[PDB]
Order: C-alpha cells, then structure tokens, then sequence
C-alpha cells in the first residue's frame, strides 16, 4: 500500500500521500473553543473547531495553537489535530497506512516518545517513522551534501551535512522563528496607532507579513530612504475597511531575523549562526558546505533574503570561497516534498517501526536503531 | 458629611490591624518552630564531633 | 528656575512644581459644551467649562474627556485643558518654566510628537521632556529594581526594571482601566431597576465606584455569602435623595481586573499579565522582581487588592520564592512625586530638550537621543 | 465635636499599619534567611556525606 | 620586597603574594558591557563589570571570556582584567612587586610576548617571569620526577618530567577541558526540555555541572543501571525556583574526557593521552613515571576519578608495573601553590626579567635565556 507522509509542523499541517508533488490538504494548526454564550438553539455549534474551519468561524473563537516551538504542550489538542487530518481532510483510515512524521532537530525525548506511542495506540497505525526537518529538505533538493538552514515557523535549525554523514555536534538550532517575528511585527504596528490584541487578531497580523514584509539588502540605507520619501509606504485592507499603511515596520519585522536583539534575544543572526556552524565542521569539507548552502522552510519566502544572507556570508568567509546559496520556488513545501522521496524509495522499506516492533521494547524503541 | 468619612475610615482601620495580627503570631511560631528544627540539628554532629575530636 | 511637573493622565490632571510633595493642583480633565438653549442674557455664560468648573455645573453639561486611553483624540481640547491648567490653577506663564510631561509605554508615535510641537509652538516653553509613567512610578518607591503595574484609568501597563535597565521586551500593556469599570458598574447597576445614562451620571457611577466597591479575596466564597446574608449591602445617598443599595455588585465592578472576560475582552487578568511579563525576563533576575512587585496608579486603591494580589502570584509563581507587593499609601499621586524627584536631580539638568534643538530638527527630535 | 473621637483613632491606626508592615516586613525576611540556612545545612550533611561515598 | 604570584588561567583568576597557602582573591575572568538601554538616570551605571561584580548582574549582562583556549583573544579585556586584579583585588601597585604569570604549553610566541610587553609598559612591573602551569603543579605536590596532568578549563596539558629534566618532545596538548563539558551539559540537558541558551545561563549549566555531575566507574554498567532504577535522579534548584531533575546525564558529561568522540573530537581520551605520553618517553624511566602520575588542575575534581583513570591506566600498562595516581585534596590550586613556592626559592631570585634587561632587547627577550 502507500505510504501517509504527514508532517505536523508548527503553523501549518501538511500531509498527502508518498509518491506526489505537492501536499494534499493544507490548513492551519489551530483548536478554538467558543469563547461566547450562544442562544440559538439547534444551530449545531460543535464545541472544538480545528483546522481550516477555525479561519472562518475566528471571529468568535480563541485560536490556540498545540505546538509552541517544535515540542508539543497540549496532547489532547493534538491528537484532535492528527484525527481530523486523517479522517477530514484525507478520508483515509490510519489502519491500513504506514506513517512517516517529522520533529525538529535537538527536541526532548519525551515528545518523540509521546508521540509514536499515540500513533500505535489511539490511530494503530501498522508502522511509522520519525525523520529529522533537515535531512528531509535536503532530499528535496537532489542534493547529498549542503547545510540547510529551516527556518520554520516554530524553530530554526540548521544542519549540516556532507556526502550523507551528518554531522551532530554541529547542529546550531535557535528558538526564533515565523511566530515571534508576527508578535514583534504586531508590537511595532502599535507605533502608528493600530493595535492588535486579540488571538484572532494575530492572524490579520500574520497576513500582514506575509504579504508586505520584505527583507532590506541594506538595513540603514533603508531605514535613512523610508525616513525621507515615501515611496515605500503600502496600504492594506483589513477585514472591515478602514485601510492601513505600512511605512518602515516593511523591512523592520523580517530584520529581527538577521539581529535577534530586536525581540531582546541575546544570540546571533541566521547569517552568522549558518557561520559558527560551518566553522564547527572539518577544515576540508568547508569549501562543499559554503557552495552548498540550502534554504527551506516558509520564513525563508520574504522577498529580497537569498541575496541579504548570501552579501553577509560573503562579508564573514573567506575572500577565495564561492557562496552560493539554493533558495527553491518550492521553499515551503521541500520538508514535505523530501519526505515524499523519502517514503517513496525501496532501500528505505524495511527503516519502518513496526509494530510488533514496538509491542516487544515499548515506546523507547524509536530512540533505537529505528531512529 | 465629613462625620460620615471620619465614621468609614475608623471602621476600616480597624479591619487592617486585627487580621495582621493572627499573621504576625502564625510568622512567629513558625519562626521559631524552624529555629528549634535547626538547634536540634545542631547539636548531634556538634557532639559528634565532640567525640571525634582529636578522634 | 524652577520646573513644572505636569502629567496629563486620563481622567485628572495633575501638576505642580518640581520638588513638593504633592500636586498643587488636581482636577478632572473633562471639557463641556452646553447643550441646552439659554434665555437669560447677559449671565456672563462662556461657550466651555473645563476642568473642575464643569464638575459643578454637570447638569447641563456634556462632558468628553480629551483623551481615550493614554492617546489623546482630540487635540483642541487637550490645547484648552493644557492652557487652564498653565494660567488658572498655577497662575504661571510657560514662557519661563521647564515642562515634564508624562506618556504611557507603546503610545503612537504622533501622540508624542503633536505634543511636543503643541508644547514648543503655542505655549512657547524654554525646554520640554517626556517621560514613561512606569518609571517615575519607580523613582517614588525609593527602589531601583522591580516591576510595576501602574494601572492608571485610561490605560494599564506593566514595566519591569531592573538595575536600572529597562527590559523593551517585556512590557505588557492592557486596556482595561478604571473607565471601563466605570461603565461595567453602570452596566450592572441596571440590574437592581437604576438606570444612568447620560454622561453627567456617569461621575455618579464613578463616584459610587469610588466609595463603595472593594475587590474580593475569594471570589466564588463573596458570591456566596451575598446571595444568603445580607451583611454587604451598603447604600449610598445619589445627589437628589432616594438612596440606593448595592448588593454583590461591590465586589463585581472591580473583579473585572482579575478576569477581563466580564467585560468580553479575552486577555487575562492583572494578576497573570505581571506574572508573564516576569517570566519573559532573564532567568536571574526572576526573584528580585518577585520580591519588589510595586503597585501604583488610582486604580490600584481598591481596598482589598494587595492581599488578592499576592495570592494569585503566590498561586502561580514557584513555592520558593518570596512574593512581596510594595502598595504605599501615597499610591495615587506616585507617578507625579516620582516625576518631581527626577525633575530635581541634577544628573538630569541636561537631558532637557532644549528649544534650539528642537528649531534644528523639527518634532522628531523626541525620538531622538533625547528621549 | 464627633469628628476627633474617630480622627483619633483614625491616626491612631496609621501607627498599628506602620509597626506591623515593618514588623512583618522583617520577620518573613528574617524567616526566609533562616530556611535558607537550614537548607544549607542539610544540603552540606547529604553532600558531604556523597563527597565521601567510601574512598 | 614580596613578589606577586599571578595566574591567569582561563576560567578563574588566582592571585596572592608569594609565600602563603592559597591564592587571596580567586573570582571569575569574564568582563560582561550591559546590553539594554537603562532608564533611571544617575544610578552610577558603569560601562564593563568585570570579576566577581559581574556574577551578580549577570541578569543584565553579555558575559564573555578574555581567555578561548589558553591564548588570550581580546587584549583590551584582558588589560582590564588585570588592572582589576592589581588594583582592587589585591591593592598594591604594581610599581613595587615583581610578577609571576603562568602559560600553557605549546602556546603561540604573540601571545606571550603580548603578555610581557604589557606587564612592562601599561602596568610597569619591576620584572617579570613566565613560567609553564605543569611545573608549578609538580612543585606543590613536593617531587622532582612524575608526570602531571594538568586539566584546566580552557586546555588540558600532560607534561613528563624526570629528575626535573623535562622531556619537551612527549607533551602532549590536548584542548578539551571545563568548558567544552560545560557546553556538551548545556546541549544534552536538551533532552529533558531544559533550555539554556544565554551567555548568562551559561554560568547556571556550569553550576549543574560542578555540583552534580561525577565520573562513572564502569560506563556501561551506570548507562544500564540508570536506565531501570531511578536511585541516580538528582534534583536542583534554579535561581528562580522550577527545580530540575538529572538523570543519567550526570556521569554522561564528563564521560566526554575519556571518549571525545562525544563533542565529536578525534582524539583519544585523558586516559590514552596520557599512556602515549609515557610511551614517548625513554624505556628507563617509565617505572617511576607510571608509579607518581600527578593530577592537577579545576576540572580534575569530578568525584571518581582518581579510580576511573587508575582503572583505565592499568588496563593498558603492562601488568608489573604499579600505577598509582596522586590527588591532592588541594587540586584546584595546585598550580598557584607550586608558583607561591617558586617564588619563594632563593635559587630562583635571580631568574626574573629585569627591566633594564627588556630595554635592552624588546618583547622577544622572554624566548631568550630567561625563558
Ligand atoms: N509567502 C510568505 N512570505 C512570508 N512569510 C511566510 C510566507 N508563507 C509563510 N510564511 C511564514 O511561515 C510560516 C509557515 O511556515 P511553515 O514552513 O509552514 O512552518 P512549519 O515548518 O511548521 O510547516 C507562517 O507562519 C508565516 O509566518
Ligand atoms: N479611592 C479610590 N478608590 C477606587 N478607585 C479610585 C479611587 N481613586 C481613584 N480611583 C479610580 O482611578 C481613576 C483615577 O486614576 P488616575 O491615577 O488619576 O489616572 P491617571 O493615571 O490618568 O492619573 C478614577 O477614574 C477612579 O475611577
Ligand atoms: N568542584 C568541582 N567539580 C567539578 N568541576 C569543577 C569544580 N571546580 C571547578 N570545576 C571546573 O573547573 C573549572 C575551573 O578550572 P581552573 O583550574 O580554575 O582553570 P584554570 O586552569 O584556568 O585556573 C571550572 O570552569 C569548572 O568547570
Ligand atoms: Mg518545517
Ligand atoms: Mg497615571
Ligand atoms: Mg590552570
């Protein structure tokens, strides 16, 4: 039969079966129980709504998203999530379908442990599989070596790797992702005097990003040209009317990504962590991995990052090393995409975790030789 | 008028004194409950060691 | 010379000059037309009363407080409440005194900057600056740590400090403040058969609020034991007779705080807003600002609310550590002694915005280093 | 006149708030400092006692 | 006059007049700017904490060593840590005392040469001698022969010596030490959920790991014992409350200085290192070298490890032979007892680099005779 490549994210879910394109369905990973009374009677109010059926209905909600930065807080939120995935929105029951899905480098145990444990008892699936973000992405590109950078929406890490060895003490994964960058972008919305406070509202705000935001190749002459001219300032509809303009919050939310003390994180940038992580390989292998240098996930997507990283890189390295950096069309769906080509090859048939498997050592198994 | 605040703001004086009292008592015996564990904690290796000194 | 230490505020307006103890002068910031038509002639009726003169002629009045939360929405009357308050109630021309406005953390840009030109333009003063309510608030106390909840009657914030060092990444601002129990009181009121509506009657609201409402230690407990004794209810004489008696609608008004679901906003109370805006600090000095949790602001007077305070964070922060709310009795008028010690320092002699500076650089120089 | 009998006594518990917020102020912080000797002190017996673990 | 016994260290600053038991003042070697913007004005806020006064406001700080690995990389904070050694450490001006700094082995010539023209310029000592940290470590444990390992916290380093005649061809360098276990703690702690990702948190990892962790025995045996029992789960109380449990990371950090291969290091552990070390050495004094193997150094004060590096040691030593290993309870400040004693030797008086003498030839006469 064929494989469920299902990836839980953190923002969105993406699931289809091994073997295609392009994900199947979809959708926002989100729980919203009804915050309101409610008279009419027999109007058929569920009391959860998941998925994409909570973006329209968020008006009355309270959007909670399960998974906060890769690991997983709520269990039971989560366990509807995976249902609805598959029965709703795949129409596939789990017990005739081997699952593979995908964590975040450096996670706790007890969230890998939690989670295959659910996937044979609640779904009895007849066998799955757990593969790290990075390994995935770099499958989608056709690439065997390279060091890719998944700045998700929960975490970013990057992995290196080199002719198929990966190489774990050089893993630099850091906490600053797509969600933090919507929360710093409604923090300095409010300096126009548009405020933003509800949990439904930081959806508006995520639109916002996602289709003004931009990364600036230059941050000062940006900020010193936004200062003067107002050829920069783009207006936005919200939900009701009442335009908004956008002056320099354009290039201003996305920079954090590059200067993390904006949101008063203490670490280095994406362009200086993909750095300190090459530098921590071996001398000879540096020259592929600077050539090689991959992005993935969807906070990779502003306009104008593939050269802002690859100009900062440049300025760090050495003067004689090329920099090159992949930057795909299909940046958000790679993780997706590389797990499809995972589950999808015959040498990887016998990796899965089955299920007689797990009956004999318990959920400890995955942390074994079946990683 | 006057009379009336000076009425509310004697009656509400005494509420803040009375309730702080059974604290204050609480915070003392606990206090020296705690002093009491310690002294008996002292005392057994101090002997101890009384009987350890010089071996 | 000396300093005037004024501080707009949302609700009274307090000034005085630099390096007293207590505001000269306190009165409401409200400005009202007439309504009605007016047949005797020659009364000497003016066209706008403000300020406490329109605290005793109410009744045919519409009061409007110039300003919402923090931000001010209509410029020419604040103009109007700036130029009483400078001539009538100080009795000082401006054009020979430095100005120390207050402004709440997050306000929009414009806000600031319309004041500062309002301030150099029309009144015409030598050297104007403007500070953070959280921080004065700070200076009073005698400390130089701690995180304080000013919560104010326009606009709740929560600035934590430490050592000096301002955290921009944790502070917390709320909306919810004492105009909205104010209109939640009048809301609940109309469940006993008395109705206020106009806007006169909402300073009756207030001042009932003022008098009578106390916050509960124990919620569900006070809930109970008002629906079986009668020992709480309390009455209250309104301005014509026909006293009035308040049930459990006491402990009600100002339980909105701790659970702003009652008034259908969705964010938690002010005793879980402190407790994540200590938590977004460093892990090292979570217990000094556990230890030195200061109240400021009007609404923090209730009787009754340092204790229900310290039992919520008690409940909420870890067992160890010593939770200690510092609620001076001065409470109300702590932003204003703050901001008069610091206007008597000498190390801030120069850090005034000087009016050549201002000639130099037009109104954005408050953004500027002169803050 | 009414109003002193109760302006007594309405200063009269400024004095009672005062004593009684120092008084407590010092006694949790007294109390504080003596469990954290404690703690140092059963913490110094149990790893003092696994420092040694046999030699 | 007395002579000033230095000790820079990596790590920890030790220093004292030569002639006592122990070191006077012994604090941190970390110099940490504040990195927020700082409200209050005229709290005397300093603009480099350095030593013992930056462990305090670690909260607001951005702490970082002067000293990598032995070599020193930011002169200027090492400049100023020494100006706070000197001047309010120890009080007296170095105008009148004579210095004696120690060096790693097999360190750059720059950096030494940096060093001496430093102590002799901006300080202006009367003269100046370096010395390398295993001789001094050799000479507070009262032998002439032996070899030592001195594992410190920036540079582990085995130096053999015989009827005090050193062997410059069998040192061998090796740069794991205290503070690569310091971050492989911080990375596998992960594993649990903890995160500690600041410089300052940095300083609570290091904490952990001297209160708690220990050297197993046996390996194998600890990895299976505490993956059943739970007698091995000890807990630990943050700054801020939230206790921790360790499980079997505890024997797992400091395992990484007998397999490296742990932080993905080549090399082979401190217990094969030093066997090729004694190897190297001539056939006839590898009895006396095998019978006082010498230990030294912070990082050698894991509780069991005397018995692990004997233990390992006699597996590979030919089985005649008697290995013992000498631990001094006073390791820690072995290295600076052997200086105090050096210092105090008449012999050696007329050792120092007098001034008139690096007048007369420039930095590079510390390569020269006087060594
Ligand atoms: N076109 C875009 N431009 C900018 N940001 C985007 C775009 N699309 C998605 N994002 C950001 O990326 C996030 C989705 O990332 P995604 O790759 O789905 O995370 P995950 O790894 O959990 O699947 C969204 O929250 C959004 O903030
Ligand atoms: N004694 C009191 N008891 C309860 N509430 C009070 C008391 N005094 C003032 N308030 C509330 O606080 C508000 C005044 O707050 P204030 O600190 O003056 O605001 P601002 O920060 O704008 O100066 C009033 O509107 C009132 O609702
Ligand atoms: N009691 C202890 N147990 C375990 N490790 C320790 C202990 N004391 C110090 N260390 C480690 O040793 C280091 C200090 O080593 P030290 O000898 O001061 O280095 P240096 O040679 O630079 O002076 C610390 O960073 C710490 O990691
Ligand atoms: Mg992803
Ligand atoms: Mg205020
Ligand atoms: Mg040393």
């Amino acid at each position: 039969t064929t494989a469920l490549v299902c990836d839980n994210g953190s923002g969105l879910v993406k699931a289809g079966f091994a073997g295609d394109d392009a994900p199947r369905a979809v959708f926002p990973s989100i729980v919203g129980r009804p915050r309101h009374q409610g008279v009419m009677v027999g109007m058929g109010q569920k009391d959860s709504y998941v998925g994409d059926e909570a973006q329209s209905k968020r008006g009355i909600l309270t959007l909670k998203y399960p998974i906060e930065h890769g690991i997983i807080t709520n269990w039971d939120d989560m366990e509807k999530i995976w249902h609805h995935t598959f029965y709703n929105e795949l129409r596939v029951a789990p017990e005739e379908h081997p699952t593979l899905l995908t964590e975040a480098p450096l996670n706790p145990k007890a969230n890998r442990e939690k989670m295959t444990q659910i996937m044979f008892e609640t779904f009895n699936v007849p066998a799955m599989y757990v593969a790290i973000q990075a390994v995935l992405s770099l499958y989608a590109s056709g690439r065997t070596t390279g060091i890719v950078l998944d700045s998700g929406d929960g975490v970013t890490h990057n992995v290196p790797i080199y002719e198929g060895y990966a190489l774990p003490h050089a893993i630099m994964r850091l906490d600053l992702a797509g969600r933090d960058l919507t929360d710093y972008l409604m923090k300095i919305l409010t300096e126009r005097g548009y405020s933003f406070v509800t949990t439904a509202e930081r959806e508006i705000v995520r639109d916002i990003k996602e289709k003004l935001c931009y990364v600036a190749l230059d941050f000062e002459n940006e900020m010193a040209t936004a200062a003067s001219s107002s050829s920069l300032e783009k207006s936005y509809e919200l939900p009701d009317g009442q335009v908004i303009t956008i002056g320099n919050e354009r290039f201003r939310c996305p920079e954090t990504l590059f200067q993390p003390s904006f949101i008063g994180m203490e670490s280095a940038g994406i362009h200086e962590t993909t750095y300190n992580s090459i530098m921590k390989c071996d001398i000879d292998i540096r020259k592929d991995l600077y050539a090689n240098n991959v992005l993935s996930g969807g906070t990779t997507m502003y306009p104008g990052i593939a050269d802002r990283m690859q100009k900062e890189i440049t300025a760090l390295a050495p003067s004689t090393m090329k920099i090159k950096i992949i930057a795909p069309p299909e940046r958000k769906y790679s993780v997706w995409i590389g797990g499809s080509i995972l589950a999808s090859l015959s040498t990887f048939q016998q990796m899965w975790i089955s299920k007689q498997e797990y009956d004999e050592a318990g959920p400890s198994i995955v942390h074994r030789k079946c990683f | 008028d006057k009379l009336k605040e000076a009425e509310t703001r004697a009656e509400f004086a005494e509420r803040s004194v009375t309730k702080l009292e059974k604290s204050i008592d609480d915070l003392e015996d606990e206090l020296y409950a705690q002093k009491l564990k310690y002294k008996a904690i002292s005392e057994e290796l101090d002997h101890a060691l009384n009987d350890m000194t010089s071996i």
